[PDB]
DNA sequence: ATCGATGTATATATCTGACACGTGCCTGGAGACTAGGGAGTAATCCCCTTGGCGGTTAAAACGCGGGGGACAGCGCGTACGTGCGTTTAAGCGGTGCTAGAGCTGTCTAC
DNA sequence: TAGACAGCTCTAGCACCGCTTAAACGCACGTACGCGCTGTCCCCCGCGTTTTAACCGCCAAGGGGATTACTCCCTAGTCTCCAGGCACGTGTCAGATATATACATCGAT
């Protein structure tokens, strides 16, 4: 009976794959046991946040399928993810629908 | 080999956990792997330099805890610290 | 030898990129100014991509070369590999 | 007949291209542009199409970032028409000029 | 407290003149105090995070250099 | 009548000396106090090396002098000489700091 | 046993090839490091150091000083366009800034 | 106790300075600044070569990876001269034992 | 105001291709035992950071004249926006091909 | 032992034709917006006076950062195995296209 590490961490992301990528990624000669659990938790939380806001944008766009336009809306609307992804280009995302107030008609 | 390494099933089941009524597009799906991959190398590289500066030879939860508190914004970093410690505690309690 | 495709970047394309950029009214030399800026950016990115191809001893520029060229300058682009 | 006022269909184009997703540059001239640029560094190159659309997306996003900074600096200059010196100032402030 | 106002208006003028500014409005001093404040908040937060990872009660110049080059601007001659 | 220079000559001349000079233009004790007051919000009973506060002061000074250069560039770009904080806001916005 | 001769002297370099190789190996850059990599990297570092030191010495001659100060280093970095592009995000400690006054601030007649 | 050894590039930078300027001295803060510059450029080029070896699934960093890192990070004339200097040093070290 | 054009939002039907699901597979993850050394803790030391006092002088702060520059108002013209006819080549589809990316095997320099 | 090399496959990039047509281009036309000009007036510079605290020096102390020594436990190392995870297959459904229709917004009147 082999039971996965992701369930023991209570997470969804693969703890074993994360530990493998750590050990072959050449970051240190040793890797602790709970560290890839923490990596999987952080990655899963970021994924959950961006997917939640993408689903919110899709429901605003009355869609039940996430497209990259919803992704650009979710990234550029939330301030924390926009600061984390300030140097980031999303292909086929477009821009935010922003118009400068001077350019509006009188 | 022809098989590829991707986080497709994991991001799709995270989507099903969050919104269990929403599909996902393939270009958006590759964008999900793009997200997961490069935040993996930024957080891992931050942990690498953090271990290098203190002359440590292992990556523990402390190094990435500092890395997440550094790179992530404040509420994202705080939430990630809290639930990462929760996941570590659940992993260690279940051994 | 391909020559003079800078005029293939036409006036409607530049005005569309201005409209998506939020520009309401456009002057005349803006077109060639953006063409020169496009020269600078494309030469830099394509030079980095060609160097990445050169280290791999390849003759085809892959999209992974393009994303690693964009990654070195910090203008990372999403949807073509991680 | 009916004629629209100067600026209102420019604002309509702003709205319609800000709500859009698709690429604003014709793909064949831009691909030819990439080939004539890349033929300088080495001769006889091949390009994957995914590389071509990646280069096009990066170019379009960098350009529209330049246009939004240019429009911000031109409205800062109490104008609505953008000058080339607005682009020069934006690139100088951004650190690339 | 008053320590942000310890960055005196003559000091702000001196630094603007180093920046090549000919004429300075009165609100520039408070705006630059705010900009210096938020920049110091970011850099000092990162440096204190580096210090707390090192289990130290003092902040070293090495942590300052690490935090600064995390921020994207790297300093020469003070470690690293 | 006492000799009084016109407005702008003294400004240009001390622009010239502080473009020649390299010393810090902030008094070190108030900036030390500001650094420790800011660091109080993150960790109590913090200590600081002198080199660390020196590095913070020189890095902050260089950052804000670059900001001042961009601010004056954007002010002159608006056909002006005096800088208002809208110039600083435009500089930080184009630089992606806002 | 033969005479101990350094790798840098064999490579015609002043930068320590063995120390660079040691820092590459414990720098966690790759599990294997080739023989030509530390020699090549030490040569590139020595070339860049030679260029900046020569330009800083030229600036010190321009300032009539025999000891190079950080002001000389800052002048040598900023006057050269390629070294300025290399060190664009680099701040130099108390090297100051370039003396530059833009033309519209100059007095008129 | 006795202080531990703290590595610096000070003597090599001084030797290069005497090579380029036999009469010009140097200050302590200046050698510290050049030491930091050497360490940061070493870090940049070595990290670029490490990423390059990771991109092309190679486990050995050789002169080719460092050369491509030079070609990428440095500007064109600086990279060209550094490629020339590193090439001659590698060839003359290969000629040596 | 106000109507009329006029594009957009909204609702319904046809379609399609893109993805949501299933299968097989295999290899990647997990389980079990091993060494060992790295990291943790305790003991040690000292330095350097902190704190204080003194003075003292340079700088900061303050007053104020004033000028000049910021800015509002106005004129103007022209350049850019808007519309129309033309045409150009971007685009799609199909066809041809082959350079070459990719993979496997060998082995020997490394 | 890995990577340099050879060799084989077969993928895909390039190249091409032709029709279509929407996109681009050329051009008319007027006006809104850039810009020049003027006046204003304020508010920032300049300089003297007053204030103050920044600075240096000098000392005291203690605490904590670095060091040393010891240990154990945590992580690599190795192996068997087996189930997670991953091309391929499949089909159906979400979205695109098309049409009618309501609805607000622009603009001439």
């Amino acid at each position: 009976k082999a039971k996965t590490r992701s369930s023991r961490a209570g997470l969804q992301f693969p703890v074993g794959r994360v530990h493998r990528l750590l050990r072959k990624g050449n970051y240190a000669e040793r890797v602790g046991a709970g560290a890839p659990v923490y990596l999987a938790a952080v990655l899963e939380y970021l994924t959950a946040e961006i997917l939640e806001l993408a689903g919110n944008a899709a429901r605003d766009n009355k869609k039940t399928r996430i497209i990259p336009r919803h992704l650009q809306l979710a990234v550029r609307n939330d301030e924390e993810l926009n600061k984390l992804l300030g140097r980031v280009t999303i292909a086929q995302g477009g821009v935010l629908p922003n118009i400068q107030s001077v350019l509006l008609p009188k | 080999k022809t098989r590829k390494e991707s986080y497709a099933i994991y991001v799709y089941k995270v989507l099903k956990q969050v919104h269990p009524d929403t599909g996902i597009s393939s270009k958006a799906m590759s964008i999900m792997n793009s997200f997961v991959n490069d935040v993996f190398e930024r957080i891992a590289g931050e942990a690498s330099r953090l271990a290098h500066y203190n002359k440590r030879s292992t990556i523990t939860s402390r190094e990435i805890q500092t890395a997440v508190r550094l790179l992530l914004p404040g509420e994202l970093a705080k939430h990630a610290v809290s639930e990462g410690t929760k996941a570590v505690t659940k992993y260690t309690s279940a051994k | 030898v391909l020559r003079d495709n800078i005029q293939g970047i036409t006036k409607p394309a530049i005005r569309r990129l201005a409209r998506r950029g939020g520009v309401k009214r456009i002057s005349g030399l803006i077109y060639e100014e953006t063409r020169g800026v496009l020269k600078v950016f494309l030469e830099n990115v394509i030079r980095d991509a060609v160097t990445y191809t050169e280290h791999a001893k390849r003759k085809t520029v892959t999209a992974m070369d393009v994303v690693y060229a964009l990654k070195r300058q910090g203008r990372t682009l999403y949807g073509f590999g991680g | 007949p009916h004629r629209y006022r100067p600026g209102t269909v420019a604002l309509r184009e702003i709205r319609r291209y800000q709500k859009s997703t698709e690429l604003l540059i014709r793909k064949l001239p831009f691909q030819r542009l990439v080939r004539e640029i890349a033929q300088d560094f080495k001769t006889d190159l091949r390009f994957q199409s995914s590389a071509v659309m990646a280069l096009q997306e990066a170019s379009e996003a960098y350009l529209v970032a330049l246009f939004e900074d240019t429009n911000l600096a031109a409205i800062h200059a109490k104008r609505v028409t953008i000058m080339p010196k607005d682009i020069q100032l934006a690139r100088r402030i951004r650190g690339e000029r």
